[PDB]
């Protein structure tokens, strides 16, 4: 039974392998070369936050493109503001060990787990002046690596247990969970209409996820090593991907297909973090090798560098009006380039 | 600060400093321990005796003044490479292991070449731990089970002149007990080029001293480490 | 003669600019990178700016002063010259007994290292160091304290030679040795000799287990020894025995103080791998 | 027999999988850079905008 | 939450008197503390204001060196001693919280306040247009705010509030920053201006309108308040 059950399982991937085969014309490169180059950036260092203990693990842009959420290992998780450079709040922790930070779209709420394999709830905006959890959400076996704010009563959080699940604050209880990996997926990002969300686990694989129904819809291969970071377009018909083989790919939902590769044998470390531009022009993506190279989106020729980071950088992201680009690392110092 | 709004917020971020230097200079004086091992070994007992399904389970305890923390793993998965690397702070690994069961042997023996290479796990001794001696010399006693089973190489073996037995203690006991330390220290010294140091013992918990052995390690781990810093070794 | 003259202004002149340009990389270095602010290395960047500023107040008018016997500055700036020379030099030395003691309490406290030897003890360090030369030296320099009881000798002292002198007296020469050298010279060999013991001890339990030491220890304490020691034996022995001495070994025993000061910063800086890693990578 | 189960649903998937129409890569590529090239004016980032805008001065 | 105060009386000319305004329900020790001075047939006016540190303490150009004040946080206290109290220092007395932060609203809370009666220049000057004017529940209601000077500032923020007191109880916000509604206000008044003068519109009038608005400006020191218009129905 299990000889002739598989059978038809190879011979159905082999039909969907020649189908992805053949729907292919060109790449994006032939089409593309008949485009003017970028032309050097010249990034500068316009400002530098700094205020942590031991190294950062994840920052996020609030929606107003003024503040900013990021969160260390040494249990403390501030809140900046990038013109003044001032501390709007400063909220302590209890698991000395977070990776993820989540700043509400409306402005309200912050949420933060780690291998406490608890993502909690912090009430911003209260008529108390202080920022007290509302409600922490337990049900995952392994530790959660990334988690994101669909709206302001419905967060998506993505585990180490292999299954990600989507929750419900006002109830807090899942009300649709996600299967399909095997391995651990450490990374999630959020379609711009909030309907579709796709994720990268360790076998090398990405898949889209239709939020409504609560199942899978498409899957995504051609990546070496495991997946460290994701991220959508602008346009949202495409997504980057992240990986630890120096090299980081450009997918397409439409189509199905492999569009570019972009990789260059200077650089042997790993992708840590990939964000675009609100344009599309530009694809950043930090280095294991201290460095935050930035890579152009449509001829792979690079295009400057964001040197000056004394240790690994973890995060990046790029700003809602699209005016600055903020990197972490694990020096414990941000920087707010422009 | 051109107006009052702004000496306003920059009197909350004087306030914020002040808060995150009092905490910095609690964090500064004290020393992170991981506690990595296995099941059948006593974990629970011991880290009871120092004195759901998180993750973590920290505890904390003080000697002579000095602050340890003991992030005792929880209830994760069996893969161990992604949260492995989080810890690069720490200053050792008391990594307890069971000797009485001539089976799980083996696997605690791939287990600590495991943690003896990663690349990350580098300038992090590892204090190994030995329990259960009680059983295993009631099983030596009671006969039956033998290493030869499952190790032949027993029998051709005999115990260092180094050995410091203990009164009584038949010394096919202790015969056995320095077979299983020399099978884990050749394990250890089989790499490392002396940037880090393993660190053998013998307990059985049941409230016998253990807190002074981390100590004194802990002591011998951070001298080194600054004698070689200053080139004085 | 001439040719004497003109090879000993090229040896001072060298040796003034390798104290300059040295220090300075020792300053920028330590300044300008943001890994390298630990207290020891805000110690070792305040040593460098003392001798410094020893390199660029003093040296010029000491060679000026023993190439020619005579001192065509007037009697206002003497002053200001003895004055500098001793709180400088006393600077120094201070500065190297206290990173003898930081280091002591490296090896031997290892469990609370960082629970006491925080940036305040340091700062607190640095300012004692600036601050009690200051008063010591101006105490005797300008309040007329070390010349008393030999007011005439000093005034025949000084005509029947060139430029004005340093010259010291009985009490006033042996309280400058018990206070400035001695004291600051015992701690050095006290906690250099148990480093010592305690680095051979770990080496021969690490070796039966399965050098340096002796070397970095003495090629610390010889620099230090072999410089300030003659200057300062010579210094107290000449009020106790008759003053029967070439002015010349004066002038040599200055000059070997200042190389003191040159060798400071290439021991205490250039001597370790992380601050020459930091370095080539600026450069 | 659990693992014929899991057989099930991994052939479920594949079919599924096996639904979806696509389009030339062509089409695909026109869209990204109409896309680029129409909403190229206000990446701050690319094109340095003057001193009145970045209220990162300083 | 709920601010309690505790004093009043008649005192004699010369005298000295301590009252307090005790706080229960909230975090007092990361709250601005302010004080208002509102003579019963007269407008608002400005007394003090201390920081949350204590690290900046402003008082009113009228008395400077004279009134005191003072906090305790393990308590949540604040105090008042009176120096040397005059007949004209005859008014009412509110302790007002506020914090101060990015998108913070100040000045949001109010308390009671107490009771106290005495036997018998070139800082921004602002004014208010009209002092009462009929209207009927159901038609647009609009009143004009002036000031002697350009409020906006170089970061880009108009600093305008309106309190509109109910005739019985103590004031509370509708708009701060000329542009930025209240927390629990109904979504019927706005604000707008072009840098000189100021004016309120309200939408829809209920019975729950009526009272005495006022005119606030916070760009230094001084803390300038307006006059008040009593709206009749
Ligand atoms: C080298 C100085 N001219 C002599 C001195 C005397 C006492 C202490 C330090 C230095």
């Amino acid at each position: 039974e299990l000889d002739q059950l598989r059978q038809e399982a190879e011979q159905l991937k082999n039909q969907i392998r020649d189908a992805r085969k053949a729907c292919a014309d060109a790449t994006l490169s032939q089409i593309t070369n008949n485009i003017d180059p970028v032309g050097r950036i010249q990034m500068r260092t316009r400002r530098t936050l700094r205020g942590h203990l031991a190294k950062i693990y994840a920052m996020h842009w609030g929606t107003d493109s003024r503040l900013l959420v990021s969160a260390s290992q040494d249990g403390k998780l501030i809140i900046w503001d990038s013109y003044t450079t001032n501390k709007v709040h400063a909220i302590p922790l209890r698991s000395s060990w977070v990776m993820t930070c989540a700043y509400a779209p409306s402005g309200n709420y912050v949420a933060c787990g780690g291998l406490d394999n608890i993502c909690s709830i912090y009430n911003l905006k209260t008529r108390e002046g202080n920022v007290r959890v509302s409600r922490e959400l337990a049900g995952h076996t392994g530790y959660l690596s990334c988690c994101r704010f669909l709206d302001d009563n419905q967060i998506v959080t993505s585990s180490g247990d292999t299954t990600c699940a989507l929750w419900d604050i006002e109830t807090g209880q899942q009300t649709t969970t996600f299967t399909g990996h095997t391995g651990d997926v450490m990374s999630l990002s959020l379609a711009p209409d909030t309907r579709l969300f796709v994720s990268g686990a360790c076998d090398a694989s990405a898949k889209l996820w239709d939020v409504r129904e609560g199942m899978c819809r498409q899957t995504f291969t051609g990546h070496e090593s495991d997946i460290n970071a994701i991220c959508f377009f602008p346009n949202g018909n495409a997504f980057a991907t992240g990986s630890d083989d120096a090299t980081c790919r450009l997918f397409d939902l439409r189509a199905d297909q492999e569009l570019m590769t972009y990789s260059h044998d200077n650089i042997i470390c790993g992708i840590t973090s990939v964000s675009f531009s609100k344009s599309g022009r530009l694809l950043l993506a930090g280095y294991d090798d201290f460095n935050c190279n930035v890579w152009d989106a449509l001829k792979a020729d690079r295009a400057g560098v964001l040197a000056g980071h004394d240790n690994r950088v973890s995060c990046l992201g790029v700003t809602d009006d699209g005016m600055a680009v903020a990197t972490g690392s694990w020096d414990s110092f941000l920087k707010i380039w422009n | 600060t051109l107006s009052a709004e702004d000496k306003a917020a920059v009197e909350r971020s004087k306030m914020i400093e002040k808060q995150l230097q009092k905490d910095k200079q609690v964090y500064r004086a004290t020393h992170r321990l991981l506690l990595l091992g296995a099941d059948n070994s006593g974990k629970s007992t011991i880290v009871k005796q120092m004195r759901k399904t998180s993750g973590i389970f920290e505890t904390k305890f003080q000697v002579d003044k000095v602050n340890f923390h003991m992030f005792d793993v929880g209830a994760q998965r069996d893969e161990r490479r992604k949260w492995i690397q989080c810890f690069n702070d720490v200053t050792a690994i008391i990594f307890v292991v069971d000797s009485s069961d001539y089976n799980r042997l083996q696997e605690a023996l791939n287990d600590f070449k495991s943690i003896w290479n990663n690349r990350w796990l580098r300038t992090i001794s590892v204090i190994l731990f030995l329990n259960k001696q009680d059983l295993l010399a009631e099983k030596v006693l009671a006969g039956k089970s033998k290493i030869e089973d499952y190790f032949p190489e027993f029998a051709r073996y005999t115990t260092p002149e180094d050995a410091t037995p203990e009164p009584g203690e038949d010394p096919r006991v202790t015969r056995a007990k320095y077979f299983i330390r020399d099978e884990f220290l050749r394990i250890s010294t089989a790499s490392g080029d002396g940037r880090h140091y393993c660190y053998p013992h013998f307990t059985c918990s049941v409230d016998t001293e253990n807190a002074r052995r981390i100590f004194n390690d802990c002591r011998d781990i951070i001298q080194r480490m600054h004698l070689r810093q200053y080139e004085l070794l | 003669s001439n040719d004497v003259r003109a090879s000993l202004y090229s040896l001072m002149v060298l040796i003034i600019l390798t104290t300059l340009v040295g220090n300075l990389i020792v300053i920028v270095s330590i300044s300008h990178f943001k890994q390298l602010h630990t207290p020891t290395n805000w110690l070792i960047h305040s040593m460098a700016t003392v001798d410094f500023l020893l390199g660029c107040l003093v040296m010029p008018y000491s060679m000026v002063r023993s190439a020619e016997h005579c001192w065509y500055f007037g009697e206002v700036f003497c002053k200001i010259h003895t004055s500098t020379d001793i709180m400088l030099s006393s600077a120094s030395i201070f500065h190297l007994s206290f990173i003898s003691i930081d280091r002591y309490y490296a090896v031997c406290d290892p469990l609370r290292y960082k629970a006491k030897m925080n940036i305040l003890v340091i700062c607190v360090m640095i300012f004692i160091s600036w601050s009690v030369p200051a008063v010591f030296a101006f105490g005797m320099i300008f309040l007329e304290l070390n010349f008393k009881g030999a007011e005439e000798i000093y005034y025949k002292h000084v005509h029947c030679r060139g430029g004005c002198s340093v010259f010291f007296s009985k009490i006033s020469g042996v309280l400058t040795f018990m206070t400035s050298f001695y004291i600051p010279g015992s701690i050095m060999l006290c906690v250099y000799y148990r480093i010592y013991l305690i680095a051979k001890e770990q080496a021969r339990l690490i070796s039966d287990a399965n050098r340096k030491a002796v070397k970095t220890l003495g090629i610390v304490m010889g620099v230090f020894l072999i410089c300030w020691c003659p200057f300062f034996i010579c210094t107290v022995m000449d009020p106790f025995l008759h003053y029967i001495i070439p002015p010349t070994l004066n002038d040599v025993l200055i000059w070997f103080g200042y190389l003191n000061s040159t060798f400071n910063p290439m021991v205490y800086a250039f001597f370790y791998p992380w601050f020459r890693k930091a370095l080539k990578m600026m450069l | 027999t659990a693992s014929i189960a899991q057989a099930r649903k991994l052939v479920e998937q594949l079919k599924m999988e096996a639904n979806i129409d696509r389009i030339k890569v062509s089409k695909a590529a026109a869209d990204l850079m109409a896309y680029c090239e129409a909403h190229a004016k206000e990446d701050p980032l690319l094109t340095p905008v003057p001193a009145s805008e970045n209220p990162f001065r300083e | 939450v709920q601010l309690v105060e505790s004093g009043g009386g008649l005192v004699q000319p010369g005298g000295s008197r301590k009252l307090s305004c005790s706080a229960s329900g909230f975090a007092f020790s990361s709250f601005g503390m302010h004080w208002v001075r509102q003579a019963p047939e007269k407008g608002l006016e400005w007394v003090a204001y201390i920081s949350s540190g204590s690290g900046t303490i402003y008082y009113a150009d009228t008395v400077k060196g004279r009134f005191t004040i003072s906090r305790d946080d393990p308590k949540n206290t604040l105090f008042l001693q009176m120096t040397s109290l005059r007949s004209e220092d005859t008014a009412m007395y509110y302790c007002v919280r506020s914090i101060y932060y990015y998108g913070s609203s100040p000045f949001d809370f109010w308390g009671q306040g107490t009771t106290l009666t005495v036997s018998s220049s070139s800082d921004i000057v602002m004014t208010q247009a009209t002092s009462s004017v009929p209207v009927t529940p159901g038609e647009s209601v609009s009143i004009s705010c002036r000031s002697s000077k350009s409020l906006l500032h170089s970061n880009g923020n108009t600093y305008l509030y309106w309190f509109l007191q109910r005739p019985g109880q103590s004031p509370q916000l509708l708009i701060y920053r000329m542009s930025n509604l209240a927390s629990g206000v109904p979504d019927r008044f706005s604000g707008s201006g072009s840098g000189t003068a100021f004016t309120l519109t309200i939408s829809r009038l209920e019975a729950e309108d009526v009272g005495v608005y006022y005119c606030m400006q916070h760009l230094e020191y001084p803390l300038t308040f307006g006059a008040g218009t009593k709206l009749e129905l």
